[PDB]
């Protein structure tokens, strides 16, 4: 009796034959100490319906000072249901939140909706008042940190600051500071422990706020012992993760991978396939890449929307190695729907890409809207000669779905294309003990890989595949 | 000489055999389905019509009979059962057996081409074909030509 | 019958001995299919030994054919259950299986049953010799002159 | 990688059991008749794989395998109208009729399509210019992108 | 006249037999070359794909093998091959004699009269037999005319 | 189907015959690479596994029945 | 049943009868777990032409302002 890991499935593809692993498609793993084995595999939860909205999603944040949730999602703004304001532009938007106003900077404006009604728009100080009247440009990022905010200018090494009384003006004396270790674009600003970060081409470098008490007199000071040194492929791959920010490195570097902050340094997580995957990307492509975070139960994503991939990292399940995941929606190979996972209340409600529709997670069903799913799952290539199997049997949680959903299983023995797809149920509507297994499988010449193809609308759950390998 | 080719003599009708053997299915059944789904739940299952001798299509049931020969049998050896789009077949055979299971297949039908050609092209009768102009002008439907 | 060709009695050899059959994943290459028939082919040859040995109904392929898989065998009905097994009993060794007692127990429980028949056939019993007189009790082959028997011959 | 590997040669089988109809007889006969009686039939030709013509008597025969077969070798059979089969075994029965082998006839509406269609051609079909427009009348379209030289 | 319903139903796997006799070929090897050429000599040949689930189509050497079934098979189970049309074939048996040739399989069509009809025409869709414009835009090539509905 | 040259040392300097086996087939993704034979070896053997291509080369786990 | 390392192989000199290992010359080395051993070797990737410049190389920098 020999048992067989899923979490993770090595292989090769036909393209230079090379050892790349499959990922588990569209499946999450959890280490829970089940019955004989340690941890099981269940699958994402599903999307329903629950609002309408103008179009598709463009960016989103959790407002702290008002407790709802705020996303632009195509057209025009809305706060939860209701609509308050009006947005222009098309494209992807980065919001910043304030206790005053809300902060949407579309196109290289700073654009900045108002809780009294007003909408207003940053812009250098009237002449008549006699101030330093700054050169300002296009924006691209935006943050606030204390009472004020900051934006990046487009394609500069400067970064401005927002006056205290009033919101709408750069400064009174002192506005213009800049990033300059090396010459390199501030491809995107954040914020971190009261340290104003700021994302170039090439670093990373650290801001903290001095006690300034004249006039014009270097509010921001940066320290240097918290460079980086390396940047950031696209304006938007970055997010909070633990306390870090677990970026994408730039193409300035050796070669873009994904990446985690230390203390002064960065610390790889993507395995050399995941690299391949990001790789097969021009930079131009990159670029258009998004990433956010989301923790649900004991869990801790990382996901990243790449153009044709939706790679997901999951934290809390790596204990030995990371454990990477992918997710689709058709039956075919397709991008993933569902931009902006944001908790509201005690639900998750999910973004959109392709309709002019929002959605929120449902965890007893497995399927996105109204469409059945596809799950994946890969056994790594085993080396046995002249052995024959018999008794393969995964097991399965049931009881939960609609109709007695069938499971598609088959072998490779050069590891490249499969053999012939079994049909055996793995689950029935009402029914919570029955096995799942085949009886034989037969000889293996050199080597064998197997495959657990399911297509269902209703929760999967599968733990401990063990053959009786003679 | 070398006259023109139009037809060539052909069996029209297709037989189901046993994989890893050269037996024919006996009474087994032929389910038709979505591109990668399971064909067997209903939900999954796409409308299949006959095709009678003359133009005309009568719908039946999913599950398709065959008869001891390997070919789709209905009452008697039934003609065509041409379907729409491309369908995901999943054989059957007598005592519930999976002989075996296809993610796409799609295969045209050759025959009427009379129909296509009509909804396809252009239609203009031109001059040289009809001796004068009125009986060509009574003939012509959206275009005419001349000389 | 269900194992009417040669490749029947191959494909029962291969499920009896586990290495595959129609339930499972992974199946054997057609030139292993050539080689056990090929065996097949000789092993038979063997036991016939021309007439002399033992007979069943059995048709040697032609070669004016070429697969030898398709056509069908002669065998009668209770020799199939014996002679697969001898073959998955000869075909074992090819891979690195061994067969079980069971499968070895009934094909020497085919094998004797194929040839009771053929022994219980020809047990017969040989002629007088030739210096053999016939007695007076006869009284019509005594009559003709023909006192004694003829002889073996 | 658009069109699956498959066997184009006719295979005629019984439609009662998995036989190969042994020295069958297949009529080639006019549309929508019986072609048993010799009045209503029409010509059948072979094609060789060069391309030649060649006349064939009514009765074609069916091999043991079940494909047609002129003299010792496989043949091809081309006729020029549409045309209704009728396959019949050794014995004398009936194995399939087709009244319609094609629902429509290929030299009444080709004339029909010749009178009542546009003859204009285009490039896609033709690799040079210079052979499209050597057989094109009426018109040319310029489909793919054509280098100049 | 319910639906276009232009999809037939038929076999999927396609099967190879014997000239002389009614048997599948076992252990044939079958090799696919241009038009009108030789395939044995490798110079001829062309790619052969494999199609799996996934859509991704994987090249492989070119003598495909059969089983005692029929059936073009790899590594013991059944493929999918999909090829560019237009493809010479040649089937071998495993002694290694010549069970058929075919020069060019496009010949080998029920209707032929089709492949001169779509050189010399245009394709223009009617608004008249398509109930709606969706439709009748799905389909369309090289222009429309409008009519009623 | 590019070739692959393997030889044996007995003192760790100089190497012996080159036996020649192929290593790689154009669309082949299952196949065996091994020598059935290698001899008794005297004090020490050490060996070598020269390839010659213009194609990718991916060995992994050289393995050998000692007795 | 012997394995076989290959990622470094110790020999000697003829020159000095010293024991200097032979590195594994144009071939990288990777560790990925592979079917029964610890790591697997691939050769280096190859080059194929891109443009013509004037000459040899004699310097390289990626400009970041740029």
């Amino acid at each position: 009796i020999q048992q067989l890991p899923m979490m993770k499935g090595m292989g090769k593809d036909f393209k230079n034959a090379d050892y790349i692993d499959y990922l588990p498609v569209n499946m999450l793993a959890t280490p829970k100490e089940i019955l004989n084995s340690s941890g099981y595999l269940r699958s994402f939860p599903g999307i329903t319906k629950r609002y309408d909205m103008n179009g598709v999603s463009r960016g989103v944040e959790y407002n702290t000072a008002q407790n709802a949730v705020y996303r632009v999602c195509g057209g025009k703004l809305y706060k939860g249901e209701s609509e308050v304001g009006d947005v222009a532009g098309s494209g992807r938007v980065s919001m910043a939140h304030g206790r005053t106003s809300q902060a949407v900077g579309v196109n290289g404006q700073l654009v900045e909706y108002r809780y009294d009604g007003t909408v207003k728009t940053v812009s250098n100080w009237p002449a008549d008042s006699g101030f330093t009247q700054y050169e300002l440009g296009s924006v691209r990022d935006i943050t606030r940190l204390r009472g004020r905010y900051a934006w990046s200018k487009d394609g500069t090494d400067s970064w401005f600051i927002t006056d205290l009384e009033d919101e709408s003006h750069p400064d009174r004396y002192s506005a213009q500071y800049r990033a300059e270790s090396q010459p390199d674009g501030i491809i995107g600003i954040g914020t971190w422990r009261d340290f104003i970060v700021c994302f170039g081409s090439s670093t990373i470098e650290y801001f903290s706020l001095t006690g300034a008490t004249t006039a014009g007199a270097a509010l921001y000071v940066a320290q240097p012992s918290l460079m980086v040194q390396k940047g950031i492929a696209g304006t938007y791959c970055k997010t909070p993760f633990a306390d870090s920010y677990a970026f994408i490195s730039h193409p300035a570097t050796g070669a873009p991978s994904v990446y985690i902050i230390g203390s002064g340094q960065a610390s790889p997580i993507a395995t050399a396939s995941i690299e391949k995957i990001i790789r097969s990307y021009t930079a131009e492509e990159m670029a258009t890449g998004v990433m956010e975070t989301l923790r649900f139960d004991s869990h801790e994503l990382l996901i990243i929307h790449l153009p044709r991939h939706v790679l997901v990292y999951d934290a809390s399940s790596s204990q030995n190695g990371p454990q990477w995941c992918v997710l689709k929606t058709g039956l075919y190979d397709d991008v993933y729907r569902g931009v902006d996972f944001m908790y509201e209340g005690n639900q998750i409600t999910c973004g959109d890409k392709s309709e002019a529709v929002v959605g929120q997670l449902q965890f007893d069903i497995s399927s996105q809207y109204d469409k059945q799913q596809e799950h994946l799952l890969f056994t790594p290539l085993f080396k046995a000669d002249n052995a024959r199997c018999f008794d393969l049997e995964v097991e399965s949680s049931t009881g939960v779905a609609q109709y007695a959903d069938r499971l598609f299983l088959s072998a490779t023995t050069d590891g490249i294309n499969y053999g012939r797809e079994q049909m055996i149920e793995q689950n029935e509507p009402f029914v919570y003990d029955k096995r799942v297994l085949w009886k034989r499988v037969g000889r293996i010449r050199r080597l064998i890989g197997f495959k657990l193809r399911v297509i269902t609308k209703s929760p999967v759950t599968l733990s401990g595949c063990q053959i009786r390998l003679e | 000489t070398d006259i023109t080719a139009n037809v060539v003599v052909s069996n029209p009708r297709p037989i189901f055999t046993e994989s890893r053997s050269f037996k024919a299915v006996a009474n087994g059944k032929i389910y038709i389905g979505q591109i990668d789904t399971d064909p067997v739940n209903p939900a999954n299952q796409i409308p299949v019509y006959i095709e009678n001798e003359d133009g005309s299509h009568v719908q039946i049931t999913q599950p398709l009979i065959i008869n001891a020969a390997g070919k789709i049998v209905y009452n008697g050896q039934l003609v065509k059962i041409v379907t729409v789009q491309g369908h995901s077949m999943a054989i059957y055979d007598a005592n519930g057996s999976q002989v075996d299971y296809i993610a796409n297949v799609l295969k045209y039908d050759p025959d009427q081409y009379s129909i296509e050609a009509d909804k396809k092209f252009k239609y203009s009768v031109k001059l040289s074909d009809y001796p004068t102009l009125q009986d060509a002008a009574s003939a012509a439907v959206d275009g005419l030509l001349i000389d | 019958m269900q194992i009417k060709t040669k490749g029947d009695l191959v494909r029962a050899a291969l499920r009896k001995l586990g290495v595959a059959s129609d339930a499972t994943l992974t199946d054997v290459e057609p030139q292993s299919m050539q080689d056990a028939v090929d065996d097949l082919e000789a092993m038979m040859a063997e036991w016939y030994q021309d007439g002399k040995g033992i007979i069943t109904g059995y048709v040697f392929s032609d070669d004016e054919n070429p697969p030898a898989e398709g056509d069908d065998h002669g065998l009668r009905s209770s020799a199939v259950s014996a002679v697969f097994h001898n073959l998955a009993c000869r075909i074992a060794p090819d891979y690195a299986l061994e067969a079980t007692a069971k499968i070895i127990a009934t094909a020497k429980y085919g094998k004797e049953l194929l040839y009771k028949q053929t022994a219980i056939s020809r047990a017969k019993r040989a002629p007088y010799p030739s210096r053999m007189p016939t007695g007076s009790g006869n009284s019509f082959a005594n009559l003709n002159e023909w006192h004694y028997f003829p002889g073996e011959q």
